[PDB]
């Protein structure tokens, strides 16, 4: 009983922290893309109404 | 007298004529100003360009 609980908890924890590992890794390395996307993205975008702002 | 035969219709076709030419005339004006209204859109467009360019 005892170590049956201990182990259901080491199985809770161990397979949990295989998903949130997944989770974690990829999810991480795609959205670190998508920020220098986003980054780019919006710097272009801020440039091209800084030179409407001088076309004015 | 046939020379008032001949007079007349030298006069029918010479005319016809010069009514294609007059309408002629008038067409090559008109397309004259066209080509003006071209220019102008052309040069408005290739400002535009630039101004696209320098953005």
């Amino acid at each position: 009983a005892v170590k049956a609980r201990q182990l259901a908890h080491l199985h809770s924890q161990l397979t949990q922290l295989s998903h949130n590992l997944a989770t974690t890794e990829n999810l991480m390395r795609m959205t670190a893309v998508q920020a220098e996307a986003m980054r780019g993205l919006g710097s272009w975008h801020a440039g091209l109404f800084m030179a409407a702002s001088k076309v004015l | 007298e046939a020379r008032e035969a001949a007079l007349r219709k030298e006069l029918e076709g010479v005319r016809k004529i010069n009514e294609v030419i007059e309408g002629m005339i008038g067409t090559l004006e008109r397309a004259k100003g066209n080509m003006g209204t071209v220019s102008q859109t052309v040069t408005n467009a290739t400002t535009l360009l630039n101004t696209w360019t320098r953005m």
